[PDB]
RNA sequence: AUUAAUAAAUAAAUAUUUAUUUUUCUUUGUAAAUAUUAUGAACAAUUUAAUUAACUAAAAUGUUUGAAUAUUUAUUUUUAUAUU
């Protein structure tokens, strides 16, 4: 908010979603960093905000794919989409990472002594992307139900994403009633692996 | 088990050494101190009774002890005592002939052994300019 | 750590893991002596098969 | 159900190993609880000091049932406190008396009341009785400094 | 004569009940949060309950009680290691001491953050909530 | 020795505080950017 | 939320009989107008849970009143008193206080 | 061979480094260099003052006074031999400049 | 601990009212013993000799003057107001019942033999 | 190293530690 | 157990005198009042406890000519 | 390098044949034996000699129906501090007491309750002065040291705790 | 009486009883030097330390290595055994400061 | 530790001798003079991120059920204490 940390952004009004940190929802009136913000402009995808697109913005539908959806930005219409861009940053954010995990497996071994749970799945989730959840949220796979993951390298999971139908992720996802965790148990540092 | 689930209170018990170990006359608003220091200072051992001396026990610090020879403050006090040339010694900063090798890597080592780790004294013990101009013929 | 009668001799490899955990399905022990010496085979793990 | 027994051939420790190992996750969360509580807390001068502990569910799960070692320590913090108001523990507060203090100390109560480092001066202390149960300080000269 | 002390004001609490009634018991479980395990205390978990520090030789009677004393009542000397423990237990005292002047110091300046935790703990645990504001 | 110790002391914290970094592809930590907190889909219970 | 105020002053006179009203305000905006019966606290303190021991102990015969100027601040303070088990919060602004006579 | 110490408790069998709170050698090396680094920084926070003469180093203050002998013997100001040992320009206005 | 051919009182950890005394005889040294440490590497060999030195010491007395409280049952935690010296506090019962068919059953003497009373 | 001595230490035996016996006046 | 990289070290065998098992309790183990240790003889009765005010306990029991 | 010759050759007499005949041999042997005795002492002596104390602390447990296990864990609970050593001597030499201390294990006798805290008496808290006389605290720890004075044994000092109070008064004078 | 503490209210600090129960030794230079800011540097000692936040970031850092006991400044004051009205802050001003 | 070769703060390691009480809750081996210094890795992967111990004792470490048996689908049995 300070004048040199807005003369280095610029406001912006976006066109249309952008999950990228730097994103928004579409009709969202952001101050983004001009790089960013000159990508989205010349792509299309944000404007430069004026009157009488905060009254009333035009915004890209998908099943013409085609800048011609007008819509009026009202208080109840950027709740609604914020909301919406919410969920959808927390399922991008989900399935473009990998969930590092930091155990002590003695000697070289297969397996990890102590079986990773929902709760250190949720605070690893927490710790890298910045996401709060409630662990019940989190289902292990029918290999891992009983006692944990429980293996090194590549394994995964299911994240339940509730609210999906009531904010109309159908189509906008592979799976809206669904998220896959994908995770990757390694040997680390004392420091770092704990338990 | 070796892993104990106990409180460390219970770990440190603070029963038999309270507050007013240090602070006697603290339940007497008096706030006076008595804190034995350090474990320096300890005057030693003293009798409670005349009746009950400590036994002259001897320890291996006060009785593996040798004769005192004069040193050069006792002779200059008492001129008396410099009776022989072994009383004349040398100033006290001679400690002596050296001992052992000083080898490079080691420092001092004992001529005892210990010869195996040490090429570089032995190497020292069988005993830039090509860049810079001359500023002159005779420098 | 001891005789056959108390520690079969699959089990001496009990350190490591795998199928050497699991009690071998063939032993060729008290028959005979085969001449490449194997005494113990373990259940094909697929076109793969173990012996000690 | 392959991969379970592939999974369970593959332990790298045995049982008590694993429970030794699951006893430590279970000390880090608990030292975990603890960082996690609050630096201070907002204390009433009238009600116990027990009141209002994040302890109460192990409190009433053991020492309910059983005796714990800081059973004394509980019985102090569940009766009241002896300070009942700020009036009170300013009136105890200027009774209380220092000896070591470096500074000055008021004499108006009596002019023949003289203090023992005036009597006897700073480098001389009485003579106590050195036993094992009662040890005296040493050596006040590497007191001071 | 003989001395048996488990305080240093030589109080203890009472051993014995009323006669008839059900007396008190310790808790044999260890003093684990978790439910489960339910473990039964080991010896060295009960030394420290009953007050020595894990081991005979440490904290206790068995080690704040002259081990001697002359027939007409005389004590014992003060030994170099007689000296040191005392020292030792003195120290304990004053770091106790020093840690809560320095609490009672800090909260005076105003240094004792409202949060709960660091930066470093809130970020990694969840289990701390959101302070924003 | 003060300017060592602090070196020191920095480097510590440096090496043991920030113990995971976020995935670069969600957030490019040179290129400054940095994620919020998403807290849409959490509970309220201590759990 | 907000509710009416005779409603409000007649619960307060005639219900309590003793200080239930928690105020999360800035320091400053508490000395501007304040309220010689309610606890002043901080929402950080009563999230934390260094407020516990003050609270009421019988949480459900105990109803508190949060006294703030924003309602997202009063929310929170609810939020927290909720989470460390008092359901039962109202949240009031010092002009319905003056206007009951609270003050 | 390796410096053996007295023991005070089976711990110290087991240790191995002599100083476990010490950094690597080369944790110790990053450390000294970025301190002297730092050290450095903070020495030349202010511009480089030019020191007169006689604070040179002995390789230059000789020189000097030999190039500017003459103009000691007969005073008048304006004088400058313009000598190359002295220190070399630093190329921004400083407060000593 | 004290104790007798006819009684035994333990301390928990400690007693009280328990008179032992003794005469210091000598203090001397024990035989000593000789710790050789050397390394095959390094020429360096220590030659430690530890005398343990040592106080003997001659008991002389043990009195013990108790003070009880009460009875105090062993199989109920409770102390009894009344002493009964002609009823055992805690009798005991045979353990053979017949329903453990694969019991190791001892000869019958043994398996039920009655006790008698120790106060009269 | 450096000490701390968070643990118990024994005290180190040193000459000032000697005994000393009071000097008592004549029995003449 | 080991894993593959560690290096097999076979160890001299603990050939020392090693207690006996106990039979082992899952409700007396974990009851608090109740003792692990379940002791009741021919000659139980006859060691009488009572109560000291220093808190130990005094055992009456028979001499060794009485058993 | 040194070595013990001296200290050696004086017991190279407890060797045989070549050792006790050639003073080489016999330094060394004596040496190599001297070492491995050192290491033995120091890495197993002390834990076969435990062992050995604990199997026969076992032995006695089981005749009595118990087992070490089960009475180290009750030692432990019920407060009674025998080492191993003191458990093995007593079952060796004192069957009737180490029967006694099996029975107080085995019976639901309430262990000793744990140490209590150092209480601060009313008398801190109570003002002096008010508005010659002594604080009440201090009356009162004065009273508690008397107790445990006349407590700690049979002393002919007298048990009337308020005339040893009072003793001062003896020596004083009235003017 | 279901109200809130009718009186003045004072603050109260905690101080953590920090025990050490892994070979510091074993793990990397950082953390056997953030336990010797603890003043811990073998197994089985026990030290105790205010909680402050440099004290809590120590103890977040080494907590695989530490068990941690808490005791607010009421229960300390218990622990220890002093009037109530007498403050830790006296105590120390009393105390020698060339104690250890 | 490691920069041959024009105006660039500083090689480090080991050893010897020696030097500096700078404030912050705790903690912390920094510097100088001098002597010596070939005990020697090829690829791939990833990455502006991953042999020591004073004595005595104590002492906490550690062969069926997504099948099997059977007949022309039905059956079967799927915590502790303690030891370096």
């Amino acid at each position: 908010m300070a004048p040199e940390l807005q003369l280095e952004y610029m406001p912006v009004l976006f066109t249309r979603t952008i999950l990228g940190p730097q994103g928004g929802f579409a009709g969202e009136e952001r101050l983004v960093k001009l790089e960013v913000a000159r990508k989205y402009m010349e792509a299309g995808h944000a404007v430069t905000p004026t009157e009488e697109l905060r009254r009333g913005l035009w915004c890209y539908n998908p099943d013409t794919d085609k800048y011609d959806c007008f819509i009026e930005r009202n208080e109840e219409f950027l709740d609604f989409a914020a909301r919406k861009r919410q969920w959808l940053d927390v399922y991008w954010r989900v399935n473009t990472g990998y969930l590092l995990f930091g155990r002590q497996s003695w000697g070289q071994g297969f397996l990890i002594n102590c079986p990773l749970r929902k709760r250190d799945v949720a605070q690893k989730l927490w710790e890298q992307y910045k996401v709060r959840i409630d662990p019940r949220l989190i289902e292990f796979r029918e290999k891992d139900r009983r006692t944990g993951i429980q293996e090194l390298g590549h394994n995964w999971c299911w994240l339940y994403l509730p609210g999906a139908e009531e904010l109309g992720i159908n189509r906008e996802v592979y799976d809206n009633k669904r998220v896959k965790v994908r995770i990757h148990v390694r040997k680390m540092n004392s420091m770092f692996a704990l338990y | 088990r070796y892993r104990l689930f106990h409180p460390r209170r219970e770990a440190i018990p603070m029963h038999m050494c309270p507050a007013k170990t240090i602070f006697p006359l603290i339940n007497s608003n008096n706030l006076l101190v008595k804190t034995r220091n350090s474990w320096e200072d300890f005057t030693g051992r003293k009798e409670f009774d005349e009746d009950h001396p400590l036994p002259v026990v001897g320890s291996r610090l006060n009785g593996r002890t040798t004769q005192h020879k004069w040193n050069h403050w006792d002779q200059y006090l008492n001129p008396q005592i410099t009776q022989s040339i072994k009383d004349l010694t040398p100033t006290p900063e001679y400690v002596g002939m050296r001992c052992g090798h000083n080898m490079i890597k080691m420092g001092w080592m004992k001529i005892g052994g210990s010869w195996k780790y040490s090429r570089g004294y032995n190497d020292r013990r069988r005993v830039r300019f090509m860049l810079a101009p001359r500023v002159s013929a005779g420098g | 750590t001891g005789s056959p009668t108390h520690q079969r001799e699959y089990e001496r490899f009990h350190h490591l893991p795998g199928d050497v955990r699991t009690r071998p399905q063939f032993d060729f022990t008290f028959g005979e002596t085969r001449a490449d010496r194997v005494m113990f085979a373990w259940r094909k793990r697929g076109d793969l098969q173990l012996y000690q | 159900r392959y991969r379970t027994a592939w999974r369970e051939l593959l332990h790298p420790l045995p049982v008590r190993a694993r429970k030794m190992e699951w006893l430590k996750r279970d000390a880090v969360e608990e030292n975990e609880e603890i960082l996690r509580r609050p630096y201070y807390t907002i204390k009433s001068y009238a009600l116990p000091p027990a009141v209002g502990r994040q302890e109460s569910i192990h409190n009433s799960n053991n020492i309910r049932g059983g005796m714990h070692s800081s059973h004394s320590l509980d019985l102090i913090m569940r009766q009241p406190r002896r300070v009942k108001t700020p009036e009170q523990l300013r009136a105890l507060r200027d009774r209380l008396r220092f000896i070591g203090v470096t500074g000055p100390m008021p004499q108006a109560t009596s002019v023949s009341t003289k203090s023992y480092t005036d009597t006897y001066g700073s480098r001389l202390r009485p003579r106590y009785p050195e036993s094992w149960d009662t040890v005296p300080p040493h050596q006040p000269s590497r007191e001071l400094l | 004569y003989s001395e048996a002390r488990s305080n240093y004001d030589g109080t203890s609490l009472p051993a014995w009940p009323a006669p008839g009634k059900k007396p008190t018991y310790p808790a044999a479980l260890s003093e684990l949060r978790l439910p489960q395990p339910r473990m039964r205390k080991t010896r060295t978990e009960w030394m420290y309950y009953h007050g020595h520090g894990g081991c005979p030789g440490k904290y206790g009677p068995s080690r704040e009680i002259a081990d001697f004393e002359y027939a007409d009542g005389t004590p014992a000397s003060i030994s170099g290691r007689r000296f040191a423990f005392k020292h030792h237990q003195d120290h304990l005292l004053v770091q106790l001491i020093r840690a809560a002047a320095t609490v009672e110091r800090y909260d005076a300046s105003g240094l004792l953050p409202r949060i709960p935790g660091t930066a470093e703990q809130r970020n990694w645990d969840p289990a701390i909530p959101l302070f924003l504001d | 020795a003060a300017a060592a110790a602090a070196a020191a002391a920095a480097a510590a914290a440096a090496a043991a505080a920030a113990a995971a970094a976020a995935a670069a592809a969600a957030a490019a930590a040179a290129a400054a950017a940095a994620a919020a907190a998403a807290a849409a889909a959490a509970a309220a219970a201590a759990a | 939320h907000m509710v009416h105020d005779s409603h409000k002053l007649r619960e307060k006179l005639s219900s309590r009989k003793g200080i239930f009203v928690i105020d999360v305000r800035d320091p400053g905006e508490r000395k501007l107008n304040p309220v010689p019966r309610s606890v002043a606290l901080h929402h950080h303190d009563l999230l934390s849970g260094a407020s516990c021991p003050i609270l009421p102990q019988q949480k459900s015969a105990a109803e508190l009143f949060v006294l703030a100027s924003n309602e997202s601040r009063g929310l929170n303070s609810a939020a927290a008193l909720r989470r460390w088990g008092y359901d039962s919060v109202v949240q009031v602004d010092y002009n319905t206080l003056v206007e009951a006579g609270y003050v | 061979l390796v410096k053996r110490h007295k023991i005070t408790n089976n711990q110290m069998l087991l240790m191995r480094r002599r100083e476990p709170y010490k950094p690597t050698m080369k944790d110790r090396q990053e450390i000294a260099d970025r301190a002297k680094l730092e050290e450095f920084e903070r020495k030349n926070a202010d511009g480089l003052m030019f020191v007169p003469e006689k604070a040179l180093p002995p390789w230059q203050k000789s020189l000097a006074h030999n190039a500017k002998a003459l103009g000691s013997r007969i005073n008048f100001r304006g004088f400058r031999v313009r000598v190359a040992d002295g220190q070399d320009e630093p190329g921004f206005p400083t407060p000593f400049r | 601990m004290v104790g007798g051919p006819r009684f035994t009182a333990i301390g928990r950890p400690l007693l009280e009212g328990v008179r032992v005394t003794a005469q210091v005889e000598e203090q001397k040294r024990m035989r000593n013993v000789v710790s050789l440490f050397a390394t095959p590497g390094r020429r360096h060999v220590r030659w430690v000799d530890a005398p343990h030195a040592a106080t003997i010491i001659r008991i002389c007395e043990i009195f013990y003057s108790p003070n009880v409280v009460g009875e105090l049952d062993k199989y109920k935690g409770e102390l009894l107001e009344t002493f009964t010296p002609g009823q055992h506090t805690n009798p005991v019962y045979p353990v053979d019942d017949g329903y453990d068919v694969f019991r190791k059953k001892d000869k019958e003497a043994m398996e039920n033999a009655t006790t008698f009373l120790d106060l009269l | 190293v450096t000490r701390l001595y968070t643990s118990y230490y024994t005290g180190v035996l040193y000459p000032n530690q000697l005994v000393q016996p009071k000097q008592r006046l004549p029995a003449d | 157990f080991g894993g593959f990289g560690m290096s097999v070290y076979t160890p001299k065998k603990d050939r020392r005198f090693r207690v006996q098992p106990l039979p082992s309790l899952h409700a007396n183990s974990l009851a608090d009042d109740t003792p692990l240790v379940t002791t009741t003889r021919t000659l139980s009765p006859n060691f009488r406890a009572f109560a000291l005010q220093d808190g130990g306990v005094f055992f009456t029991h028979p001499s060794h000519e009485q058993v | 390098h040194y070595r013990a010759k001296l200290e050696l050759d004086r017991i190279r007499s407890m060797l045989r044949g070549r050792a006790r005949l050639e003073r080489k041999v016999g330094l060394k042997r004596l040496f190599f034996l001297m070492r491995t005795q050192t290491r033995y002492r120091v890495e197993q002596q002390a834990h076969w000699e435990r062992a050995i104390v604990r199997k026969n602390v076992d032995s006695a447990a089981r005749e009595h129906g118990t087992g070490w296990q089960h009475l180290r864990n009750e030692l432990g609970r019920q407060n009674v501090m025998l080492l191993p050593r003191s458990q093995q001597l007593l079952a060796q030499y004192e069957p009737l007491a180490f029967r006694a201390v099996v029975e107080l294990c085995a019976s639901r006798i309430p262990p000793p309750p744990p140490p209590v805290v150092a209480s601060v008496p009313e008398e801190s808290y109570t003002l002096w002065p008010p508005a010659s006389l002594s604080h009440p605290a201090a009356r009162v720890e004065l009273r508690c040291g008397v107790e445990r004075v006349l407590r700690r044994g049979p002393s002919g000092l007298g048990n009337n705790v308020n005339e040893l109070i009072d003793a001062w008064k003896e020596f004083d004078v009235s003017p | 009486a279901a109200a809130i503490a009718p009186g003045p209210y004072r603050r109260v600090g905690n101080i953590f009883i920090v025990h050490c129960d892994d070979h510091p030794f074993k793990h990397s230079w950082e953390v056997n030097r953030m336990l010797r800011e603890l003043r811990l540097e073998f197994k089985g000692q026990t030290t105790i330390v205010p909680d402050i936040p440099q004290v809590r970031k120590r103890i977040w850092r080494v907590r695989h290595i530490v068990k941690v006991d808490v005791l607010d400044l009421d229960e300390a004051k218990a622990l220890i055994g002093v009037p109530e009205h007498i403050s830790f802050t006296d105590l120390a001003s009393q105390l020698p400061p060339s104690f250890g």
